[PDB]
């Protein structure tokens, strides 16, 4: 028993942290899609990749 | 140039940095709020015994 | 008038040594029996160590310049080298302080973070900033180098908006010793010792010797043919007659260390054992080494190798035997913390040293002159 | 004693965490001091901040 509850506690910990680098993950790729986009406009202007 | 990239680096890292030193931080606060609070409980528990 | 080094003289001396410094304000009847013995105390000072010791109206202050600093003699309430910085600012305003001037912990929050020096900025809203600067703070009311009165920083600690008013004493001015010098002439601390033996040139060897012998608990031999060691073989006798004359310690020699003991510590003194565990645990760890004299051959040094696994594996064959009886704190911890936390200990006490690459263990035979045990009808109830 | 218990062991285990993250932070600070030193070291030479 003991040791399921510290293991229940684990799981709220690696819970938070999925939770977290979930959080910087979108946070990320909505940084990414910003750039990305910056990026095109700056590119569609003339001939480049 | 090159110096530049360095300092494009560095504020990358500084602000990561930053970050991660205010989330240790607040888990020392948490850590140690919670070592203070066991602390007087358990010389209050002797007490009570 | 003619004093003699007597009871009174040994006692200053002891006071002198146990406290950084003694304040005439606390300590006055410390401070007037001292300056009756401070003529043959200064004489004697130099005759022995060649220390100098400032005597002035509001306080007395030895020096106590170590021939090579070790880690236990800093000042051990603070825990990093951001401690000593804060300090260190916090010297720098008290410099900025009037004397009897007022000034609201808020105001040096600020210049601190203001001044300080480094390249990684300070912080007031962490925790951690917030706890280093508080340790400092106690550390300058103890010296009383400022006085408090309303409120208390503890608050601090939860609301960094905490305030509280604080006034500068005197003392900040004499608190630092003399830098003759240019001091950024001081490129880097080594530059201090040979300042410091410049000034010790007349029987340096004398000089050194006694303050690396009265300063450690111990000194120990560098190698089979250290030069030191001879030294001090050479003058072993007369040091022992002095010592009886002059002082609580009795001298013990050996082969690979030398080192002055102690017969009776009072209040104020710190010895070796002590209450803290740690003590105990080392000093079954040491019955434990002295047991098995050939599979833990003691070198030529009088050292005895172990590596970090060979240690973990004592440390559990240790909590198998005294584990019993040890605290619940290190009976609930794990081999390695317990290793770390020892191995930490025996430092301070100059015990062993770990070298950090090759994990081997170096026990000095001053380790080996103690070894400790629990009363035998417990160890037959503990473990028989 | 059972809150104690299990405070100590949910405490325990933040230290495990909080040593961690400083573990974190201080890789991330090695970068930095790194890069600082780099970048202050090859841009020392220049009359310039």
């Amino acid at each position: 028993n003991v040791q399921i509850e510290k293991t229940g506690h684990q799981l709220e910990e690696q819970k938070k942290v999925l939770f977290q680098l979930d959080e910087q993950w979108k946070q990320v790729h909505g940084h990414l899609q910003v750039i990305k986009i910056q990026l095109h406009q700056e590119g569609r202007q003339l001939n480049l990749s | 140039a090159n110096l530049n990239q360095l300092a494009d680096e560095e504020n990358r890292l500084s602000e990561e940095h930053n970050r991660l030193q205010r989330q240790s931080s607040e888990k020392k606060k948490e850590v140690d709020a919670i070592r203070k609070n066991l602390d007087h409980l358990a010389d209050w528990f002797t007490e009570e015994k | 008038q003619t004093q003699l080094f007597d009871e009174k003289a040994i006692q200053g001396m002891d006071i002198l040594f146990h406290h950084y410094w003694i304040l005439r304000a606390e300590q006055p009847e410390w401070y007037q029996l001292i300056r009756e013995r401070e003529k043959v105390l200064r004489r004697y000072l130099d005759e022995k160590f060649g220390l100098r010791l400032i005597v002035h109206q509001h306080f007395i202050k030895l020096e106590k310049i170590p021939v090579e600093p070790e880690g236990w003699m800093g000042i051990q309430d603070f825990q990093e080298p951001m401690d000593y910085a804060i300090f260190c600012c916090a010297l720098a305003f008290l410099e900025g302080k009037a004397v009897d001037e007022q000034f609201l912990l808020s105001e040096l929050c600020q210049e601190i973070q203001a001044d300080y020096p480094g390249d990684f900025p300070l912080d007031w809203t962490l925790y951690t900033h917030r706890k280093s600067l508080i340790r400092a703070v106690k550390v300058l009311m103890e010296f009383q180098l400022i006085r408090t009165i309303d409120g208390d920083i503890g608050r601090f600690d939860q609301n960094e908006e905490q305030e509280v008013l604080y006034e500068a004493s005197t003392y900040s001015r004499y608190f630092m010793r003399t830098y003759p010098d240019d001091f950024s002439s001081y490129q880097h601390w080594s530059e201090l010792l040979k300042e410091d033996w410049k000034l010790n040139q007349e029987d340096e060897r004398r000089k050194r010797v006694y303050r690396k012998l009265f300063f450690s608990p111990g000194l120990h031999r560098l190698d089979q043919q250290d030069p030191d060691f001879l030294y001090i073989r050479n003058y072993r006798n007369r040091l022992a007659e002095d010592i009886e004359k002059h002082s609580e310690y009795k001298l013990h020699v050996y082969k690979n260390t030398a080192f002055l003991s102690i017969a009776e510590p009072r209040q104020y003194q710190q010895v070796f054992p002590n209450s803290k565990a740690s003590t105990d645990i080392i000093l079954q760890l040491s019955k434990y080494i002295h047991g098995e004299p050939e599979r833990f051959k003691a070198n030529e040094n009088g050292e005895i190798l172990m590596t970090e696994g060979e240690f973990e594996q004592v440390v559990d064959d240790l909590r198998q035997q005294f584990g019993t009886g040890w605290a619940k704190y290190f009976r609930d911890m794990s081999t390695k913390g317990i290793r770390t936390e020892l191995l930490r200990a025996m430092k301070d006490w100059m015990m062993a040293e770990v070298d950090s690459e090759t994990s081997l263990i170096r026990i000095k035979s001053l380790t080996g002159v103690m070894t400790g045990e629990y009363p035998s009808d417990f160890q037959t109830g503990g473990t028989e």
